[PDB]
């Protein structure tokens, strides 16, 4: 199969500003008949791929002067010009010059602003939860930027993974910072025999961690 | 509009068969050819097989090829695609394209089918309180949640005050704790509303029809 491997993940972007994703193969994709089967699409939340380019710099219709694109056999660079509203999404990159037509990761083409370290909380398990056996402990990182975080759960002092399932949430369209949130579970006793439970976030904006905690 | 609509998103316990249908109108059917591909969770958007219709033969990728069956009925526009004894991993959403002889490309796509494969019973949640262990006046604001947790399947929708609290809640996704989900959800609030002005989680899971309110009561 021909590995397709793009660059960035996340492209942080100021809508009105240039834009540029690029794209790279395997193999080549000039082919037998003097041709390059490179192609563009853009997925769009929750939805479905629509070509934008195809073989290297054609546009489909519809689509605007503002897209562009480049390049031969081995890399190849797609440009949007005044990157806007409408624009945003995954960006995948395929080609068709071989077999099996192989697909390429993406880029998501995300919002950049000011940073904003987790406003964090940790919150103890619950009567019900307790009642049932088992304790969820809850720790909400939140209202931050940019993605990368990560989440200790400090336990006395002695670390942990097991349990700890962490999930986190796209881009707020309303002020473009993230969210997240990881549940540590313990038995109803693994819970009751320790004190001191915290979860420790490493993000950029400080240097320090940023530890929430309470003593069970 | 020119378009290929496809079917229903349905719930397979694995050991099973699904059959996906695809129609083409607006188009001349025989004229391009019908492509899947497949989108599994954070996976390889990767492709299926390809099943031209001036012949009716298919052609796979190595990998989906003869568990996967592809088929056609032309003189009703339909494209089939039946996955048999349905592994967990055969969790995905899947797509069909009409694919081009010319500039080879894929340029109509259709919204997806769904299939959640699972062996699991449908579980009503059990939606628990999040209150602070009595962090103060943490600057302004207070931040609470609920803890859906252990439902099966897909959807909950959760909500606060019937819905009068959106600006603060941050619902995050669900995940899989063993066969069943569990999600949760935050609001924060000023410091002068809880616990002066009730906040509740409202949470109805469908696909069992129950709704459970959960007042955020102090500790
Ligand atoms: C008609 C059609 O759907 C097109 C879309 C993509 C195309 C294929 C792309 C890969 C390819 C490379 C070749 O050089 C042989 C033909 C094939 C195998 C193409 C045959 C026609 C396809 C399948």
């Amino acid at each position: 199969d021909v590995v397709m491997t793009q660059i960035p993940l996340s492209l942080p972007v100021n809508l009105g500003d240039q834009a540029s994703i690029s794209c790279r193969s395997s193999q080549s994709l000039i082919h037998s008949n003097g041709n390059t089967y490179l192609h563009w699409y853009l997925q769009k939340p929750g939805q479905s791929p629509k070509l934008l380019m195809y073989k290297v710099s054609n546009r489909f219709y519809g689509v605007p002067d503002r897209f562009s694109g480049s390049g031969s056999g081995t890399d190849f660079t797609l440009k949007i010009s005044r990157v806007e509203a409408e624009d945003l999404g995954i960006y995948f990159c395929s080609q068709s010059s071989h077999v099996p037509p192989t697909f390429g990761g993406g880029t998501k083409l995300e919002i950049k602003r000011a940073d904003a370290a987790p406003t964090v909380s940790i919150f103890p398990p619950s009567s019900e939860q307790l009642t049932s056996g088992g304790a969820s402990v809850v720790c909400f990182l939140n209202n931050f930027y940019p993605k990368d975080i990560n989440v200790k759960w400090k336990i006395d002092g002695s670390e942990r993974q097991n349990g700890v399932l962490n999930s986190w949430t796209d881009q707020d369209s309303k002020d473009s910072t993230y969210s997240m949130s990881s549940t540590l579970t313990l038995t109803k006793d693994e819970y009751e025999r320790h004190n001191s439970y915290t979860c420790e976030a490493t993000h950029k904006t400080s240097t320090s961690p940023i530890v929430k905690s309470f003593n069970r | 509009q020119i378009q290929l609509v496809q079917s229903g998103p349905e719930l397979k316990k694995p050991g099973e068969t699904v059959k996906i249908s695809c129609k083409a109108s607006g188009y001349a059917f025989t004229n391009y050819g019908v492509n899947w591909v497949k989108e599994a969770p954070g996976k390889e958007l990767k492709w299926m097989g390809w099943i031209n219709i001036y012949t009716g033969e298919p052609t796979y990728v190595d990998d989906f090829k003869g568990r996967f069956a592809f088929s056609l009925e032309t003189s009703a526009s339909t494209a089939y695609l039946e996955i048999n004894n349905l592994k967990n991993e055969d969790t995905a959403t899947y797509f069909c394209t009409r694919g081009d002889y010319v500039n080879w490309y894929f340029d109509v796509w259709g919204a997806g089918t769904t299939v959640t494969v699972s062996s699991a019973k449908t579980t009503p949640p059990s939606v628990y309180p999040l209150a602070p262990g009595s962090a103060a006046q943490t600057n302004s604001m207070v931040t609470l949640g609920c803890l859906v947790k252990g439902y099966f399947p897909e959807p909950v929708t959760v909500t606060w005050n019937s819905g009068s609290l959106s600006s603060g809640v941050h619902t995050f996704p669900a995940v899989l704790q063993s066969d069943l989900y569990t999600l949760s959800s935050s609001v924060t609030v000023p410091s002068s509303p809880r616990p002066s002005e009730t906040v509740t989680c409202n949470v109805a899971h469908p696909a069992s029809s129950t709704k459970v309110d959960k007042k955020i009561v102090p500790r």
